[PDB]
């Protein structure tokens, strides 16, 4: 039946996709993390926070990024929120989920419906895209 | 492309556990040119194959182990943005240079010596 | 190798551009137009200061061979073999 390897694979891949998305976000506007982290600092005292200079200049390494307005920062923070929700879900299901004659056996059935004229470029693109509205 | 995808991913599934043990036998049994091409590095798709297998090989890594897990990836992003900005600035300065070089009198000579 | 020195501190204009610039000019064109020509000059220029030239009788010297990163700046000559100590105002060319 369904090979769990493929499912677990797709899961790790999607998790990777999400991490990459919220990381791209944290990249364009470091404030997203900084803001958050600062608050976290006063709730869980242990938390290590970045150099003040970074925070102020709104930079992560060398490049100082443009300052964004509050509404957008918050927005993206809630978006990242739902993203992290998805991630937590996938991580969960994954935790709950984790010969030659059969090889030819399946490769034979793969011959099924040979006349399927259609371009298929929509697995990683629809996901990458699914996490990156207008025209 | 669903067919190609499926065969790549399947031969990749088996190739991940049996390596060339089941595929290297299939190629000689069935006799496929297509199968031979898939096995080979000549056929472009081969590369993506090397990916899938690796990925599956990875799933075999922590089988029996659960994952119990951002700031960093954000900071990396930030870095990339910074670097991008440096590149931009450079391009600009270069542009200036081209303008001035193109815009000075190369006929206002006043030499001293020679080599 | 040439070592050109500049003023000792004696609006983002002329500093933004990479210090100065060098170019190889043929003497076939001169303002006085006396008539003489037939050799090259390694002209060096900076916005305020006056241009400078150095005669190169030898057809080719130090013309190296792939000493491939592409930031053309002005030309292969400038990036390939020039240094601009902007902190001390010393332009080296070789």
């Amino acid at each position: 039946m369904e090979t769990i390897l493929e499912q677990q694979r797709r899961y790790h891949e999607e998790k990777e996709r999400l991490m990459d998305v919220m990381a791209k976000e944290m990249l364009t506007k470091k404030s997203t993390l900084r803001d958050q982290i600062n608050s976290d600092h006063r709730t869980r005292a242990m938390q290590d926070r970045y150099m003040e200079v970074s925070g102020n200049l709104r930079d992560l390494y060398d490049d100082k990024d443009g300052l964004r307005k509050e509404e957008l920062n918050a927005i993206s923070g809630p978006n990242e929120f739902a993203e992290f929700y998805n991630r937590l879900k996938q991580i969960k299901e994954f935790h709950r989920k984790h010969f030659e004659e059969l090889l030819k056996a399946r490769e034979n059935p793969s011959e099924e419906a040979q006349n399927l004229v259609e371009f298929t470029d929509e697995e990683g693109y629809g996901r990458y895209l699914d996490l990156h509205y207008i025209n | 492309s669903a067919f190609d995808l499926d065969v790549v991913k399947l031969t990749a599934q088996f190739v991940a556990r049996n390596g060339r043990q089941f595929l290297t036998q299939l190629m000689q049994k069935e006799q496929r040119n297509y199968q031979f091409d898939f096995l080979r590095p000549q056929h472009s798709l081969f590369n993506y194959f090397t990916k899938l297998v690796e990925q599956y090989t990875k799933i075999l890594i922590p089988p029996k182990g659960l994952f119990s897990k951002l700031d960093q990836v954000c900071y990396r992003v930030e870095w990339a943005k910074f670097q991008e900005r440096e590149r931009k600035k450079e391009e600009e300065e270069k542009e200036k240079e081209r303008v001035a070089y193109a815009q000075i009198d190369w006929h206002d000579f006043v030499v001293v010596e020679t080599v | 190798k040439v070592t050109k020195q500049r003023d000792s501190e004696m609006y983002p204009e002329i500093a933004e551009g990479i210090m100065p610039r060098h170019r190889f000019m043929s003497a076939y064109e001169q303002r006085i137009e006396p008539p003489d020509r037939r050799w090259q000059y390694l002209l060096m220029a900076a916005e305020p200061y006056e241009t400078i030239a150095f005669k190169v009788p030898s057809r080719e010297i130090d013309k190296a061979e792939g000493k491939t990163h592409w930031n053309r700046e002005t030309k292969q000559f400038f990036l390939q073999f020039h240094f601009k100590m902007e902190k001390p105002p010393a332009p080296p060319s070789l």
